[PDB]
């Protein structure tokens, strides 16, 4: 209802919502069979 | 967290501290999954071998934190619990199978830049992302060095720490330990050869293992810090509760009340 | 070890 409210989940106010990356998140994304 | 680094501010706005209120101590990590619900490991609350048995009034949840020991005056929110729910088949006698618990907060928290829930995975997010070799991220305020064997080299952090770790193949997991591994667990960590280190450690139990989806850019909680032999010991791995395999009970209990 | 929290939280 939507989720438990959110819906908004997993998007961080200071990072995803401002299109800013954290310092190491590239390491995660590069291990997911890189991607392209 | 062993061999991690300091989190950025707002890097993990779902991290919760489980805090007991006399004596004042950090018990465990936890995570915010909505405005009223916190997810943690059942062993944080209930562990008869050690006569641990916390109820609601024994505990405070603290949300929005970065500093381990400061009261973060206009940033953190402290909340009280109204109900604790442990999985009815949590196995504390043998292997900590179904190491999961839900806490209902007495009243909802407000979100902010520092406080924001994580998502729970669905079937296809689980299927796709839970694969050996893919990295996830663990956070917490636990020891920096081995403490079921209490350590030096620095001890406890001042601020929230972070480490990214690969998921490991189930055979190497099961072959690293004498404990019986279930399907409700997975393991994570670097292998002796791979050069890199890192692990959770004591005081980190209960907190999130999260991964970011490459399809929709959201953070999903795939595990809970559950157990491990030592901290960062070579040829040993951390074990996590498998959040997707237990999602029906999660839904079941937040639908039953559910209010 | 922890800084003191407000007494309305106890
Ligand atoms: C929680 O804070 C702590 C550590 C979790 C992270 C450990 C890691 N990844 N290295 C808890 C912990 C750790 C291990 C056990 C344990 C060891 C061997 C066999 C067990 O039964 C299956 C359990 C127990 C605990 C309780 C600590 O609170």
């Amino acid at each position: 209802t939507f989720g438990s409210g959110e819906a908004d989940c997993g998007l961080r106010p200071l990072f995803e919502k401002k299109s800013l990356e954290d310092k190491t998140e590239r390491e995660l994304l590069e291990s997911y069979i890189d991607g392209r | 967290i062993v061999e991690g680094s300091d989190a950025e501010i707002g890097m993990s706005p779902w991290q919760v501290m489980l805090f007991r209120k006399s004596p004042q101590e950090l018990l465990c990590g936890a995570s915010l999954i909505s405005d009223r619900w916190v997810l943690t490991a059942a062993h944080c609350l209930l562990y008869p071998p050690w006569d641990k048995n916390f109820t609601e009034n024994d505990l405070l949840v603290r949300i929005g934190k970065h500093s381990r020991t400061r009261y973060e005056r206009n940033i953190e929110k402290i909340s009280m619990l109204e109900k604790i729910y442990i999985h009815p088949r949590y196995n504390w006698r043998e292997n900590l199978d179904r190491d999961i618990a839900l806490m209902k907060l007495k009243k909802p928290v407000a979100f902010s830049d520092y406080i924001h829930p994580v998502c729970l995975p669905d079937r296809e997010t689980a299927a796709s992302l839970l694969q050996a070799g893919y990295k996830g991220r663990v956070t917490g305020w636990g020891n920096l060095k081995e403490t079921w064997t209490a350590n030096v080299g620095k001890g406890q952090p001042s601020v929230l720490q972070v480490v990214n770790l690969p998921i490991v193949e189930r055979p190497v997991c099961k072959d690293s330990t004498r404990i019986r591994i279930t399907d409700n667990m997975f393991c994570a960590g670097y292998k002796p050869d791979e050069g890199k280190r890192g692990d959770a450690c004591e005081g980190d139990s209960g907190g999130p293992f999260v991964m970011k989806s490459p399809f929709n850019n959201r953070w999903y909680q795939m595990g809970i810090v559950s157990w491990g032999e030592g901290c960062d010991r070579d040829g040993k791995y951390g074990f996590y509760t498998h959040v997707f395999r237990l999602k029906k009970w999660i839904q079941k209990v937040i639908d039953q009340f559910g209010e | 070890d922890f800084e003191e929290i407000p007494e309305e939280y106890l």
